[PDB]
């Protein structure tokens, strides 16, 4: 089960600018009422992300291998739960350990072990009329397992599947750092209404997890959904809907920030102290 | 965390930060910023047989130095020549991982040893190991010595507003010093003011 | 080798100075480098060896 997908549009990349985005808490001491200067690896102001989409009707899957230089901001404006998960590792072809965190509609699975992945993996939601129901088909991502050390199943859950049609509702902001063997995953969730070109604002996003894993990483890759219904004839590589999702992906580097704690404890600002001289 | 393994018994001197070897080298690496122990003690009544014990195995070739706590599985034909090896383990194409040969007659330097590292961090977040320390009642309003998670100090313990996230143990003020803890037991927060004033 | 009393002095130079070729065949009980670290060793120059 592992496909090469085609029916897909070209172009060239796009770009947005980062407003002040991807700043987290970067200790676990409470903080109130100060402002604390921290040196560590964010993301800079006003930096140049990369933008990825997948609207059809013109299609646009994207899901290419990226670089993982340092560690990455990863953020993501959906309705409709397009993204999935990452894999992370250098060469993701069984000849080096690679790590996956994947959710299905029903768990969330971290799997540090060797994989042979695919050119496309992705996952698949199939929608039936009779029946009123999208429900889980797919989940072509590798072909094999061999090797594993670290292995974590969260508890069962379903998940919704269901294709909305309105605006952008949920925003999903993920910071990945790699040090010492341990891959440090930092997370925020806010609700929005927009409808493209991600938005301004601040929030900090808090500590997530911290998994021992304890390999090489310097690419990693997208996890998406597909759709199919009676629309999609194809064949198996031709009869797919893309959705709707967008996403941003830029790198942090080591820069001194200022933060500013409210009286109750929580990051309302921050200042980069090497974006100009007023700075 | 505990990591476990068995190494010769000339390479012990090895587990520690900023060492240079095959084993610190290719197999297995700490942090130069460790905090943690290091425990290591003789098993030659275990790992040893009359005819030899070929069951563990290290890693002699690699291309780069590994970074600390980072391992390695891979088993490629480790190209030392000017020739590409294409997998055949040829001439000056070897095979990375070598073998200990274990006997009980070898010398204490070539025995084998296994090694426990323990690794943890102390007085930041929130803890569930502990020591066998047994607890007490919670003093308030009193100038009391306490000891919160390891964590000592004098002062008085009062009733707090703050309000931690569930990630946060302690907490500090401008000059750094603790002025608010959660009460490992009842989950409360309180305030730590000094003792001596004016 | 020497005996202790009558030590032996042998003078190294113009050789590049890749030790792990000592890997496969000697293991050393004791290794000890004092006025600079073992790590970096193999980014260095060396005088009157
Ligand atoms: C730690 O143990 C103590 C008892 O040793 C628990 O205290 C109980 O807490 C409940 C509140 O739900 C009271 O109704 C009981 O009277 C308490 N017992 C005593 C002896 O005071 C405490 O709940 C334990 N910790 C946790 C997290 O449950
Ligand atoms: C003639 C001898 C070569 C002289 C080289 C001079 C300086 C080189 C510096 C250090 C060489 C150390 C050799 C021991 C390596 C042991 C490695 C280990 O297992 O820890
Ligand atoms: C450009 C490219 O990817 N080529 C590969 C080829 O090297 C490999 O042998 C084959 C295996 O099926 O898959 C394809
Ligand atoms: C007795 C013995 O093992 N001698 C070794 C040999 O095995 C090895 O092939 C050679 C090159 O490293 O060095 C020597
Ligand atoms: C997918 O395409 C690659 C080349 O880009 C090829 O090597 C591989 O064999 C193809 N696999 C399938 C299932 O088509
Ligand atoms: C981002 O970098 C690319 C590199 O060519 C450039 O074309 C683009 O204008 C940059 N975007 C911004 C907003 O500066
Ligand atoms: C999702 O994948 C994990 C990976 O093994 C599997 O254990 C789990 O059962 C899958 N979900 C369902 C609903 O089976
Ligand atoms: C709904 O019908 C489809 C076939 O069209 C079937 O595969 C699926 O299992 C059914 N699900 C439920 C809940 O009936
Ligand atoms: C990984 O798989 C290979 C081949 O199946 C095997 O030789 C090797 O021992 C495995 N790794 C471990 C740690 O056992
Ligand atoms: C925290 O402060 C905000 C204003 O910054 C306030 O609206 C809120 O009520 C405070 N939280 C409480 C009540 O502890
Ligand atoms: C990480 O993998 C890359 C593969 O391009 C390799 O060059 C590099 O040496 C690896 N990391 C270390 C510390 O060797």
């Amino acid at each position: 089960q592992c496909v090469n997908l085609t029916t897909r549009t070209q172009l060239p990349p796009a770009y947005t600018n980062s407003f002040t985005r991807g700043v987290y808490y970067p200790d676990k001491v409470f903080r109130s009422s100060v402002l604390h200067s921290t040196q560590d690896l964010f993301l800079p102001f006003f930096s140049n992300v990369t933008w990825f989409h997948a609207i059809h009707v013109t299609k646009r899957f994207d899901n290419p291998v990226l670089p993982f230089n340092d560690g990455v901001y990863f953020a993501s404006t959906e309705k409709s739960n397009i993204i999935r998960g990452w894999i992370f590792g250098t060469t993701l072809d069984s000849k080096t350990q690679s790590l996956l965190i994947v959710n299905n509609a029903t768990n969330v699975v971290i799997k540090v072990c060797e994989f042979q992945f695919c050119n496309d993996p992705f996952l698949g939601v199939y929608y039936h009329k009779n029946n009123k129901s999208w429900m889980e088909s797919e989940f072509r991502v590798y072909s094999s397992a061999n090797n594993c050390t670290f292995e974590y199943v969260s508890q069962p859950f379903l998940m919704d599947l269901e294709g909305k049609q309105g605006n952008f509702k949920n925003l999903r902001e993920f910071v990945f750092k790699n040090i010492d063997g341990y891959f440090k995953i930092y997370s925020k969730h806010t609700p929005i209404n927009l409808v493209r070109d991600l938005p301004q604002g601040f929030s900090a996003l808090e500590p997530l997890v911290d998994l021992p894993i304890g390999i090489n990483i310097t690419r990693f890759q997208t996890l998406l959904a597909l759709h199919r219904s009676y629309l999609t004839p194809g064949d198996s590589s031709s009869g797919w809907t893309a959705g709707a999702a967008a996403y941003y992906v830029g790198y942090l580097q080591p820069r001194t920030f200022l933060l500013k704690y409210n009286e109750n404890g929580t990051i309302t600002d921050a200042v980069d102290c090497a974006l100009d001289p007023l700075s | 965390y505990a990591d476990s393994f068995v190494i010769r018994g000339d390479e012990v001197r090895q587990i520690a930060p900023g060492q240079t070897g095959k084993i610190a080298d290719y197999n297995y690496k700490l942090p130069d910023d460790f905090t943690g122990c290091v425990i290591a003690w003789n098993s030659n009544n275990l790992d040893s047989k009359v005819g030899g014990n070929y069951n563990y195995l290290y890693r002699l070739f690699r291309k780069s130095n590994l970074k600390p706590f980072e391992r390695d599985i891979s088993t490629e034909i480790y190209q030392a020549g000017s020739t590409p090896c294409n997998g055949v383990e040829g001439f000056n194409c070897y095979f990375p991982l070598q073998s200990y040969g274990f006997q009980p007659t070898n010398g204490v330097g070539y025995q084998p040893y296994r090694v426990v590292v323990l690794s943890f961090e102390l007085l930041h977040a929130p803890a569930t190991v502990c020591g066998p320390k047994k607890s007490t009642n919670l003093v308030k309003n009193k100038c009391v010595n306490f000891n919160f998670n390891g964590l000592t100090g004098t002062g008085v313990l009062t009733e707090s507003n703050k309000k931690f996230l569930p990630f946060q143990q302690f907490g500090r003020d401008i000059a750094d010093t603790t002025d608010a803890v959660r009460d490992p037991q009842t989950l409360e927060i309180l305030d730590i003011t000094p003792c001596s004033f004016g | 080798f020497a005996s202790v009393y009558a030590w032996n002095r042998k003078r190294i130079s113009n050789c590049v100075a890749d030790y792990s070729v000592l890997y496969n065949s000697a293991s050393f009980s004791t290794f000890k480098c004092y006025g600079v670290s073992p790590t970096k060793l193999n980014d260095l120059c060396f005088t009157n060896v």
